[PDB]
């Protein structure tokens, strides 16, 4: 039997899966703030 | 105007301010901010039901002259 390990280092990154969650919060929480405070300069812009 | 932060007792502390100073402007950001995003603290707090205390009659006076003197 063969066994090919095609996984291109991932096995070396410790904590996988809370490395992957604080990559994907570190994005949405940008994302999320960035549309949050881009609708609140449009509203106070409106109003003056 | 002071932003306060609620204490566990619920008192109220001083932690900043509001500070907005603007020329030529239609409307106040400031506010329309606080009340699209805040909740107004109403100090009044209307009843279930108003009640009725009393219908009174009075009547003005023949002469005004009395109450402009006093």
């Amino acid at each position: 039997p063969v066994m090919a390990d095609l996984n291109g280092g991932l096995q070396f990154v410790p904590e996988l899966k809370e490395f992957t969650a604080k990559l994907r919060k570190e994005l949405v929480e940008t994302s999320e703030v960035r549309k949050a405070v881009s609708i609140e300069t449009a509203l106070e812009h409106k109003v003056v | 105007g002071p932003i306060k932060v609620e204490l566990p007792t619920k008192e109220t502390v001083e932690i900043g301010i509001v500070d907005y100073e603007a020329g030529a402007s239609h409307g106040n950001p400031v506010v329309d901010f606080l009340k699209r995003n805040g909740s107004t603290l109403e100090q009044k707090v209307n009843l279930e039901n108003p009640i009725p205390i009393a219908v009174l009659d009075s009547y003005t006076p023949s002469t005004n002259e009395p109450y402009a003197r006093v």
